[PDB]
């Protein structure tokens, strides 16, 4: 989108939410 | 109505603006002070002396850039009015103070005198018909769609967390430590002099800011990575001089987590948020483990989120769910949340009428914002 | 400005070009439009519409006389009445010189005050095409905005004072492409998830169009949850009628908007992070507000002895209606209605009661015929008066309890 | 350029004209005279603001004046706002 | 449900009425 174009940029190759290991 | 509200996204160092319902602020620029320093004989220079724009970002060797917002708390309110007049410039807004509603962004738990003086400005110098200031955390949840959460952020020398479910009154459940990147940049400059690179000017300091925010990360294993060997890759100045990586760009931002190295007993975001969890209630803390509303533009560095999750792993007990709000546009998201907030029905009652200022103002302002 | 203008026969001919197809039984120059714009006084009217700029229209009303075959004939004069006894079809003199030099229609117009109500036909023709021409004129880039706002406000007030129903339905146009996806995801993959749309995510203009459509639905929510009237216009029974009508109207609209296809499209827009429409749609909901309001009033807003008043030839049955009504009123503990609105309500009904008393007592000829008849009828009236009095007093006592 | 089109698109430019019979009984049927019960609307070849002012002044001044001096019910305010809009557009 | 002026019906009425509302009377121009 032009939203990310006209601005300095959003997240690069990394999401927002993460997750702990299985069976914490 | 053509009298569309005005969304003004402040910040200790950055500020944005626009109208209601807009999705991108068409005016984004910093927060500073500036005035020339030399003498011309031949005319043909720029006048006004307090510039904001390419000329300001070009004739840096002339102005004296300062920062009145001491941890956001501004002192040169008059100069801010000048800036706000620039906000109303011929290329900026062309509107008048008595023509539009104005929504303002803020940082909590500040003295009343701040809102007092601001009301004086926008109701006497400027004469705003509908003015309102609130917490960006609500706007953040609006921009993310969530309703309950632990909203944490970082400005430039300001950091604070708001763990609250749906805007419920929990003032005793709020934490704030205002310290961030500006002094880290000065600390970087300190490292520079430590290996022979002295800097002192305002513009010079801003270039250092660009260096910092341009080149910084977080090596997850401090001691371990320290034992290893670095790269010290060099970036180049406008002239083109040595800018090595050094221990700096990763060791210096860790001071935000080990604040005692600056010579100040503090706790570090992680412990701060943990205390905020302790400020909450056991019948809600599970949701709060899921409620991880992160924000802050200074936070956008490498080795940040996931390493901080490892910090949480060391802190939080078993069975915790990572649900981090983390696009890089969380700054803009505040502005956007306020824009949609402005585009509302009950919003009329939410603001402060101008006549209310004409009657009393102050106490009523504190009553409407609470 | 005209001197050797078109003849009165030519004047009636142009009047027939506009008036025979509407104010008459179709066709060319008939005798009706000829008598309308061809007589001596009509010749002076032709000179006033062609040789003068004052007459901005030539009122050719479609008068009719029934009780034979309504003689539907046009009459061209300066009497542009409303549609109350004739369909006023005026030859709008848009230009002063409507003569033989220029065209008889290009230098004019046909403004007609239709056979319907002036407010109804005015609001209908206004909102249909009058606001569109001036809207395009102003839309081509205020005084034009105030004129268009006046046209829209006039159509709104005209439809309000004209249409007493005033509660239409609400259109929810799902975008046809999305309906196509629903059909293709309706054959055996009956639930159209996000994945099927795919590249449709990058349609901020198209999804913005849909966002705007939802915004119109929001405007409709406002239209639904925007008004109630003073408990004095006509009988209060009319109000109770629209109370219940608006209750199931709200419920009907609710079931309409609860179509999971529309909701699903909103979910897609939600995925598109267009929180604007979603949240604003949720905030405009005066839905449960109004629903709960008429659900609150609803027990007393049901099964009221309304025809007992209109079905009481005797004062005894009048008293029966009085008792039945006041006893029916007692459902107040579950409604929470205003004191003033209740006063105005009972007072309007009481004036209606007096009107029914006029309807029953107006043919007694008390001062004309046998006096004892008046004695008996007035004794029954006394029964009505005191029953209204004391039972109303009991209502007052229950009001003290309220 | 002569561009006559029988549609519902009531557009108006600087010299765009039109010709319509906005049916009082909106369902234009062939079983009866669809042109009979129709409040006509014929936009002349003049300016749209002037055409709108002349049309408003010709269809709402004496009509709402007669419906205000007699008789739907909001003809006085309708005549006031209509005369104001007609004079304002003129 | 179907009381509508047909394509030829509405076309003929609009053609015979466009000239009366666009010129000095006459048939379909
Ligand atoms: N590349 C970057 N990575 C991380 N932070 C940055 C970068 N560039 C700028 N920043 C900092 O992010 C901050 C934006 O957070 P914000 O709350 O807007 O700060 P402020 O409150 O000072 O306006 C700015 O102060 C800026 O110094």
């Amino acid at each position: 989108d032009p939203k990310y174009a006209d601005l300095p940029g959003i997240a690069r190759n990394e999401p927002d939410v993460y997750e702990t290991s299985d069976l914490p | 109505i053509a009298n569309q509200p005005v969304v003004i996204d402040n910040g200790s160092g950055v500020i944005k603006a626009g109208f209601a319902g807009d999705q991108i602020p068409k005016y984004c620029f910093p927060n500073y002070v500036g005035r020339p320093k030399h003498v011309r004989v031949m005319a043909g220079a720029l006048e006004g002396d307090i510039f904001i724009g390419p000329k300001a970002e070009e004739h840096r060797g002339l102005l004296s850039i300062r920062y009145p917002m001491e941890h956001g708390i501004v002192k040169d309110w008059n100069d801010m009015e000048r800036i706000w007049q620039y906000v109303y410039s011929k290329d900026q807004l062309q509107t008048f103070s008595e023509e539009h509603p104005v929504l303002l962004t803020e940082a909590p738990l500040n003295p009343r005198k701040n809102r007092e003086r601001a009301a004086e400005v926008f109701f006497e110098t400027f004469n705003v018909p509908a003015l309102f200031i609130s917490m960006q955390a609500v706007l953040s949840l609006y921009a993310t769609g969530r309703t309950t959460g632990v909203v944490l952020d970082s400005g430039d020398g300001v950091t604070h967390a708001v763990p609250i479910y749906e805007g419920f009154a929990m003032p005793h459940s709020i934490m704030r430590i205002d310290i961030a990147g500006r002094d880290v940049s000065r600390f970087l400059r300190l490292y520079l002099r430590k290996e022979g690179y002295d800097f002192h000017s305002s513009s010079e300091f801003e270039i250092v800011k660009a260096i910092k925010e341009r080149a910084c990360y977080l090596s997850i294993n401090p001691q371990k990575d320290e034992t290893l060997e670095t790269e010290k890759a060099q970036y180049y100045l406008p002239d083109g001089s040595t800018i090595e990586i050094g221990p700096s760009r990763f060791r210096a931002p860790e001071l935000l987590f080990r604040p005692d190295l600056i010579g100040e007993e503090s706790e570090g975001i992680h412990e701060v948020l943990v205390f905020a969890i302790q400020k909450s209630d056991m019948d809600l803390r599970r949701t709060l483990f899921s409620n991880i509303v992160l924000s802050g533009g200074s936070t956008l560095f490498k080795g940040f989120g996931d390493r901080l999750l490892s910090e949480v792993k060391k802190l939080a007990p078993k069975d915790v769910k990572i649900r981090i709000s983390a696009p890089q546009e969380r700054l803009y998201s505040t502005w956007i949340g306020g824009s949609i907030l402005a585009s509302l029905d009950t919003f009329k009652k939410m603001w402060v009428s101008k006549k209310e200022y004409e009657e009393d103002g102050a106490r009523s302002i504190h009553r409407k914002t609470f | 400005a005209v001197q050797n203008v078109a003849d009165v026969s030519v004047l009636q001919k142009h009047l027939r070009k506009l008036v025979p197809l509407l104010l008459e039984d179709g066709g060319e120059a008939p005798a009706a439009l000829e008598a309308a714009l061809e007589e001596k006084s009509a010749l002076e009217q032709m000179r006033k519409f062609l040789s003068d700029p004052q007459v901005h229209t030539v009122l050719v009303e479609r008068s009719t006389l029934k009780e034979d075959k309504e003689f539907i004939s046009y009459n061209i004069n300066i009497d542009i009445h409303y549609g109350v006894k004739s369909n006023s079809l005026a030859f709008i003199k848009r230009t002063p010189v409507i003569d033989a030099d220029k065209p008889v229609s290009s230098q004019l117009r046909v403004l007609t005050l239709s056979e319907d109500s002036p407010y109804e036909t005015l609001h209908s023709f206004i909102s249909n095409a009058v606001a569109p021409f001036f809207k395009s004129y102003i839309r081509e880039s205020k005084m034009a905005p105030s004129v268009e706002k006046k046209i829209a406000e006039l159509e709104m007030g005209l439809l309000h004072l004209q249409q007493n129903i005033e509660i239409p339905e609400i259109s929810l146009p799902i975008h046809p492409m999305i309906t196509n996806v629903a059909k293709q995801c309706y054959e055996r993959g009956e639930k159209p998830k996000v994945t099927d749309f795919g590249d449709k995510v990058e349609d901020p203009t198209f999804l913005n169009q849909l966002q705007s459509g939802v915004n119109r639905w929001i405007r409709e929510i406002q239209k639904v949850t925007k008004l109630d009237r003073d408990p004095a216009s006509g009988t209060a029974l009319q109000e109770i009628s629209f109370w219940l009508n608006l209750e199931r109207a709200l419920y009907r609209i609710q079931e309409k908007r609860e179509s999971p296809e529309v909701l699903l499209t909103l979910d897609i827009l939600k995925h598109g992070k267009r929180f604007h429409a979603t949240v604003s749609f949720d905030t405009d909901t005066g839905l449960k507000q109004a629903l709960e309001t008429v659900n609150d009033y609803n027990p007393l807003m049901k099964d009221f002895p309304l025809n007992d008043l209109l079905s009481a030839t005797e004062l005894d049955k009048i008293r029966q209606a009085l008792v039945a009504i006041f006893t029916h009123l007692r459902k107040i503990r579950n409604t929470k209605y205003p004191i003033q609105r209740a006063l105005r309500l009972v007072e309007a009904i009481s004036r209606d009661l007096s009107s029914q008393l006029l309807k029953v007592l107006g043919t007694r000829k008390l001062m004309h015929v046998a006096y004892e008849e008046f004695e008996k009828v007035m004794v029954a009236c006394f029964e009505v008066f005191q029953t209204w009095d004391d039972e109303y007093e009991k209502l007052q006592v229950l009001l003290r309890d309220i | 350029f002569i561009s006559y089109n029988i549609n519902i698109d009531i557009h108006y430019g600087v010299k765009s004209n039109s010709l319509a019979f906005i049916k009082r009984t909106p369902v234009i049927d062939a079983d009866k005279p669809v042109s009979s019960q129709l409040r006509v609307l014929t936009l002349s070849e003049d300016s749209p603001y002037e055409t709108l002012h002349s049309f408003i002044s010709n269809a709402v001044a004496p009509f709402f004046k007669s419906y205000i001096r007699e008789s739907d019910k909001m003809a006085p305010s309708v005549e006031k706002k209509i005369a104001e809009l007609e004079m304002g557009l003129l």
